[PDB]
């Protein structure tokens, strides 16, 4: 597609074009992260009309691909439910030192259920973690918090500290790229550990991870309006100080506000499509 | 540089004296390697003190 | 510390081998570290005597 800018050396375009082109292959997907691409854009070079129609352009092409590329999320959602199953059963069978409270948490386990709508997935897991997280410190006897309004905080149960933070790692890996999924060569199964502990460990890995996808698309989603949004705004501003008719189609165009990724691919291709028409109305060089 | 590093070991955090150095001290130009990557701890000269005397011990052991 | 001791804050000693961040470990308290033997039955009970 002939995503094109105004101004620009044929070498700042085809940067642009492979730099969405590769654009899952780094990490830090986020486009602030790279000052050098976004400052290619035309700042300080150009009149301002002209860098601020670079900008969003770029803008509107990554996000469509962001959009493009955002990734499945069944296979993942049924491994935690398999997992949390698992878990359940591990913990029905455990001699626990009181069966009383096991009861409820276990039955907290087996109430888990995923909805259709994504919105939802963070709370339940949370939940669900919170309980196993209980059950396992309670299988190793540990004295679990019990403070008024405190809760048990989400961690794993006798792992070594270097092999957590190696964990932490891979999971902040993840929310730095949302679409490459590192694998562990690290093994969460364990000889010296129970059953139970093992399936609680896998199980919260699992939901670190759900957590970490969803709020970093739904961030970096809430950014790429803003911005365009922001953008939009400005770039309308800006062509009111004339009144030629290419600058009032410009104007019309952009009379569409963007809050919605439809939209936003249906301003992005009525701007690509009427390009020639109001071209002329942005001074370059 | 690399050299600067070592200078620094030697003379900061193990505060040998002149006339002893890795120029003279094979055991103590081994170890040179494997400390200078050890990048923190270094307020905690007496840990590094203590490992060299081991080294030491554990060098001059004999069967 | 707090917590019963695990497989996992259990470490062994390293004797003839550069053993700098344990010498810094000193002091601290969750890692425990053992000498990698495991007292019989027999000598834990002539030490208890």
């Amino acid at each position: 597609m002939s995503l094109q800018f105004i101004g620009l050396q044929r070498r700042d375009v085809v940067a642009l074009v492979n730099f969405l082109r590769h654009l899952t292959q780094k990490p830090d997907v986020d486009l602030e992260a790279h000052p050098k691409i976004l400052k290619k854009c035309g700042e300080k070079r150009l009149h301002r009309r002209t860098v601020l129609f670079n900008e969003l352009m770029l803008w509107l092409g990554y996000y469509r691909e962001l959009r493009f590329h955002n990734p499945d999320l069944s296979s993942v959602l049924e491994e935690f439910e398999v997992r949390c199953v698992a878990v359940a059963r591990r913990g029905y069978t455990y001699p626990f030192g009181d069966r009383g409270k096991a009861r409820d948490h276990l039955a907290v386990l087996d109430r888990t259920e995923f909805d259709t709508d994504v919105r939802h997935d963070a709370e339940i897991v949370e939940r669900a973690l919170v309980s196993a997280v209980i059950l396992a410190k309670m299988s190793v006897r540990e004295t679990l918090v019990t403070a008024i309004g405190q809760t048990e905080p989400i961690a794993f149960v006798h792992l070594k500290d270097t092999e957590v933070q190696r964990i932490e790692e891979n999971l902040e890996g993840v929310r730095r790229n949302m679409f490459c999924v590192k694998p562990l060569d690290l093994n969460l199964d364990r000889h010296a550990n129970t059953a139970l502990v093992n399936a609680v460990n896998k199980l919260v890995y699992t939901g670190r991870l759900i957590m970490n996808v969803r709020r970093s698309w739904e961030e970096l989603e809430r950014k790429c309006l803003a911005r365009i949004q922001e953008r939009c705004k400005l770039l309308v501003k800006e062509l009111r100080m004339c009144l030629s008719f290419d600058s009032n189609y410009c104007r019309n165009i952009l009379k569409h506000a963007v809050e919605n990724g439809d939209s936003a691919d249906t301003l992005l291709e009525l701007l690509i499509e009427d390009f020639d028409i109001y071209v002329d109305s942005f001074p370059q060089s | 540089k690399r050299d600067e590093k070592h200078r620094h070991v030697v003379n900061v955090v193990l505060e040998l004296p002149t006339e002893i150095s890795e120029a003279t001290h094979p055991v103590l130009a081994t170890m040179l390697s494997k400390y200078t990557r050890m990048s923190s701890l270094f307020n905690d000269k007496c840990a590094f003190k203590l490992d060299l005397l081991r080294m030491v011990a554990v060098s001059r052991t004999r069967r | 510390d707090r917590q019963p001791l695990n497989p996992a804050n259990i470490e062994a000693r390293h004797h003839g081998v550069s053993d700098v961040p344990r010498l810094g470990a000193m002091d601290a308290d969750e890692p425990l570290f053992v000498d990698d033997y495991r007292a019989t039955d027999d000598e834990w009970t002539l030490q208890k005597v």
